[PDB]
């Protein structure tokens, strides 16, 4: 009912990011949503003495038939003050990523019911932009918690831990974690219960609420079976020279994360200039070292440790027939997390769609784990990645991300 | 009276730490100074300015600058140290629309707006910062004070406040005359329509009543300009449009600006007129930014020039669009990285073309080419159109399939038909995937003296096949791609190469058909000969049999 004051970070203007083309199909939907919103109060009109600008466009959700709004904030949210008025912070609970489901539940239209202060509203400008430019951009601000910028959660957390107070002491067993305009809700029942105090959840909403959009949806994970993917080397009863080559060269990449990896004995089989698809027999010193480098390769990697202060990056590569391979790590040769998918849904022909998918996965799993996105390392060209990623993309955050343009060796290693 | 609804004003603020202007006023001649007085008393009597007292500290100088061949002195006020000190913006203008997004119209009317550009309100707080002094006669008696109290030309705020106002303005107009667009450009408003001429000239005398809501007044006696309008550099007719003039100077000698000017012409003529080229005549700017030096023009270039004057030898117009209709664009491979397309509906009717020219870069291949092609032709039409077109490509699904399927990026072209007009899009060359039995093995290595730059390149094969050739002004890199180019100079049909060079591996991965080396060449046309290559990478130094050998037989 009052407004908490916000600030951006000393010496910093506020966002002047400029709107991306939008199709006519997205910018009548966002005409749409925005009319309703600003008769409901939640963005006004604003003039020419405001130069400011964060671009929007607008996605379906996974599974459904209305047109959400996403603004695109992460300009806005570098430039906002940091947030510990009240809490250092929401230390990231680390049981979230071990119970048996999760589901992510859309809060993100709670925060319409919190003004936003009336000096910071300027910086949350945005622009409705039409088609060939024929008539001039629709400009509005926010009034009120926008979704997607970082503030909206910090500022509306008083109210939301006051709504829940009796869903978590009638269930203190359920792990519930917000990021962003998400709210995360593990347990470890049998999913029908699950689903029922799922809904159980979603009617705290409503009745606080006296309608929530998206509210009613459900994206159900399982962190539970979440895989990892080893270091693992072939097991053969014909080795040929090629073969050895590439094994020699997988044992040499892994020696930069394993210390005692050893290739000597098994280069020994290498050693006259034989053609490649020649079979060697492998000798005893050569059969104890690669029985040694099995061994060190089942323990986990000395010295890696999660650090809060620094980004989590994220690389992936595609291996192919929809199979993609993936790294999260904040130090070279220390994942924190390898993985690898395949099920890239509805994309059988679109690599870009794939890709799309993976970083919303890969994302998700970061949220869950250590509570905050990583930065993509992409393999695709700057412009192709541009151009489509909005066409796919269902999830109400965005990461950052940069772009691979040299072919990595590695990925050999991780297929 | 009738009342009129009044003008909201914009607040407006100076840059967060800055004060006003304080600007000396220049000494004026007796002449200057009596026009002066006498244009701003009319001024005064309409509203546009008011006179002030010595309280205000602030001052931007006046002149007095002659109308050539005329009597009439015209006043200015020198804004730039004010617009220096006030805050930034939105500009709408931010993006103009292509005639080839416009829609056709039976009748375009143009009314006279210029009786509200000079009367909207200035946010009253603002107006201090926009005094200016006229000198006295003599300079005996203080000079005469004024600041404005409406949108002061050549100030950095009045196009965007100006715009904003009359936007708001004719909003609810617009909205609630769908059958009808509005369109304003400095000081007019273009109102088109497919309204029979009777129902059209209805909603203007309409419009018109709705402007005088806020004692907008627009001329009765007609506009002057009529179809077709020189806009942009444009011209727009109600059912076609085209640049306007292009006309190439016979010349025997081009400077370096005759060259950017005649590129410039070329470039704009791109959009409509298609084929144009570019390349060779860009060439010829290269690093140099001397203005005035002249350049002799390649053969290559005057043969560019010319195929560009046959372009360019007859009109050519461009229709606008029909909303009911797909968008089809069709791109042609031209030659040295350049890329020409026409957008259309129907055949033999473009709304538009272009070109794309390849990006600077070390090695590159005709498949990305298109691909990066297809992206900006994708965005353009998002921006002109809001959708997609069809693609028509010269690349058949078989080739893409492969490249797609086999290259290491993803990547993805959206909706497109194989069109059979040559050149063609092929894929020169694909490694294979696995080694091949009873090919020939080449074990290849290079080195070199980074202090003297000799070095050497060879291979040696599992055949006893040994090759090493010494050579000079090299380097680590450089002797690695020569190892390998003489084992595919020195190899059969099909062939498997073992090499440890990162480097050759990187390059060869990313699939070039053309480089800026030429030994990166010389490499690609051998590859092209082959049946099968096997290419195979091994860490260096690692005791690798064959690898070690010729490792020690070229670093010698
Ligand atoms: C951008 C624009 C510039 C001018 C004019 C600028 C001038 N100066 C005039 C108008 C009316 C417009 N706006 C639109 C919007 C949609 N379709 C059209 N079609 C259209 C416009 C002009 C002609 C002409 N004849 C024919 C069709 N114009
Ligand atoms: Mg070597």
């Amino acid at each position: 009912i009052e407004t908490v004051p916000v600030k951006l970070k000393p010496g910093m203007d506020g966002p002047k990011v400029k709107q991306w083309p939008l199709t006519e199909e997205k910018i009548k939907a966002l005409v749409e949503i925005c009319t309703e919103m600003e008769k409901e109060g939640k963005i006004s009109k604003i003039g020419p003495e405001n130069p400011y600008n964060t671009p929007v466009f607008a996605i379906k959700k996974k599974d459904s038939t209305k047109w959400r709004k996403l603004v695109d904030f992460r300009e806005l949210n570098k430039r906002t003050q940091d947030f510990w008025e009240v809490q250092l912070g929401i230390p990231h609970p680390a049981g979230l990523k071990k119970k048996k489901s999760v589901t992510v539940l859309d809060v993100g239209d709670a925060y319409f019911s919190v003004p936003l202060d009336e000096d910071f509203r300027k910086y949350t400008a945005f622009t409705i932009p039409s088609i060939n430019n024929e008539t001039p951009g629709i400009r509005y601000q926010y009034n009120v918690l926008p979704q997607g910028w970082k503030g909206s959660p910090a500022i509306f957390q008083s109210s939301m831990t006051k709504i829940l107070e009796p869903f978590k002491k009638q269930n203190p067993d359920i792990v519930i974690y917000q990021y962003m305009d998400d709210l995360y809700v593990g347990s470890d029942l049998e999913i029908g219960q699950h689903r029922t105090k799922i809904e159980e959840l979603r009617q705290h909403l409503l009745r606080w609420g006296l309608e929530p959009p998206f509210l009613w949806m459900g994206y159900e994970l399982h962190p539970d079976k979440w895989t990892v993917q080893p270091i693992v080397l072939p097991e053969k009863d014909s080795w040929t020279v090629n073969d050895i080559q590439k094994l020699v060269g997988k044992l040499n990449w892994a020696s930069q994360i394993y210390p005692g990896i050893k290739v000597r004995q098994l280069s020994k089989l290498l050693r006259g200039t034989k053609a490649l698809t020649e079979v060697i027999p492998l000798t005893e010193e050569a059969e104890l070292e690669l029985a040694e480098n099995r061994e060190i390769l089942k323990e986990p990697v000395h010295g890696v440790y999660y650090d809060p202060s620094k980004d989590l990056i994220a690389e992936i590569q595609k291996q192919g027939q929809g199979q993609w391979t993936y790294q999260i790590y904040q130090e070279p040769f220390k994942n924190l997390k390898t993985g690898k998918y395949a099920r890239m849904r509805g994309a059988h022909t679109n690599d870009v769609k794939q890709l799309t998918e993976a970083v919303q996965k890969i994302t998700t799993e970061s949220i869950v784990i250590w509570g905050k996105t990583p930065k993509f390392k992409l393999p695709i060209q700057k412009e192709t990645w541009e151009t489509w990623w909005t066409e796919y993309w269902q999830a109400t955050w965005i990461p950052e991300w940069e772009f691979v343009n040299t072919p990595p060796l590695v990925k050999l290693w991780y297929q | 009276m009738v009342p009129i609804s009044p003008i909201e004003t914009v607040p407006v603020k100076l840059k967060p730490g800055m004060d006003g202007p304080k600007v000396k006023q220049w000494p004026l001649t007796e002449e200057k100074i009596k026009a002066l007085v006498e244009i701003c008393t009319e001024m005064e009597k309409e509203g546009k300015i008011s006179k002030i007292g010595p309280e205000n500290p602030y001052n931007t100088p006046v002149f007095a600058i002659k109308k050539k061949d005329s009597t009439k002195w015209r006043k200015l006020v020198d804004f730039r140290e004010l617009n220096k000190r006030t805050q930034d913006f939105w500009e709408v203008q931010l993006g103009i629309p292509h005639p080839a997004g416009l829609k056709k119209k039976k009748s375009v009317t143009v009314l006279d707006v210029g009786d509200a550009y000079f009367s909207v309100p200035l946010d009253e707080d603002f107006r201090k910062y926009t005094a200016f002094t006229i000198p006295s006669i003599n300079n005996e008696t203080p000079g005469i004070r004024y600041q404005y109290n409406v949108l002061p030309q050549g100030w950095k705020g009045s196009p965007a406040i100006f715009q904003s106002s009359m936007t708001k303005i004719l909003e609810p107009f617009a909205a609630q005359n769908p059958d009808i667009v509005i369109y304003q450009y400095m000081d007019d408003l273009y109102v088109g329509s497919d309204l029979e001429i009777g129902q059209h000239r209805t909603k203007i005398e309409e419009l018109r009543q709705h402007l005088l809501r806020w004692g907008l007044t627009t001329p009765d006696k007609k506009h002057q300009k009529e179809p077709p309008f020189l806009w942009m550099g444009y011209e727009l007719h109600p059912d076609k449009w085209t640049v306007q003039p292009i006309v190439l100077p016979e010349k025997d000698s081009w400077t370096v600006n005759d060259i950017q000017k005649l590129v410039g012409k070329l470039n704009w003529a791109s959009q409509i007129y298609p084929g144009i080229k570019v390349r060779q005549l860009s060439k010829l700017l290269r690093g140099t930014k001397a203005l005035t030096e002249v350049i002799p023009l390649t053969e290559e270039a005057e043969l560019e020039l010319a195929e560009n004057r046959e372009i360019l030898k007859e009109p050519v117009h461009g229709v606008y669009y029909d909303p009911s209709k797909d968008l089809i664009a069709e791109i042609q491979k031209q030659g040295q990285g350049q890329w020409t397309y026409q957008i259309y509906q129907e055949p033999f009717k473009n709304l538009k073309t272009g070109k794309y020219a390849r990006m600077r870069g070390a090695h590159t291949n005709d498949v990305k080419q298109l691909t990066e092609a297809v992206q900006k032709i994708t965005t353009e039409s998002i921006v002109i159109w809001g959708k997609t077109p069809k693609f028509k490509l010269p690349i058949q699904k078989e080739t893409w399939e492969t490249w797609w399927t086999e290259y290491w990026q993803a990547t993805w072209i959206p909706e497109w038909e194989f069109v059979n007009t040559p050149p063609l899009v092929k894929l020169w060359y694909q490694l294979e995937k696995e080694p091949i039995v009873g090919a020939e093995t080449f074990y290849v290595d290079g080195a070199a003296n980074r202090e003297t730059k000799l070095g050497k390149a060879g291979y040696v094969t599992n055949k006893g096949r040994q090759k090493v050739v010494p050579l000079t002004n090299t380097t680590n890199q450089k002797t690695e791609l020569q190892a390998i180019y003489l084992a595919l100079q020195d190899s059969g049909l099909e062939v498997n190469i073992v090499t440890d060079s990162q480097y050759a591996l990187g390059i060869i991965q990313a699939q070039p058909d053309k480089s800026e080396s030429e030994l990166v060449n010389q490499i690609i046309e051998q590859l092209i000969k082959k049946e099968k290559v096997y290419l195979a990478w091994v860490p260096a130094h690692k005791g690798i049999g064959g690898n070690e050998q010729v490792d020690k037989l070229v670093s010698a």
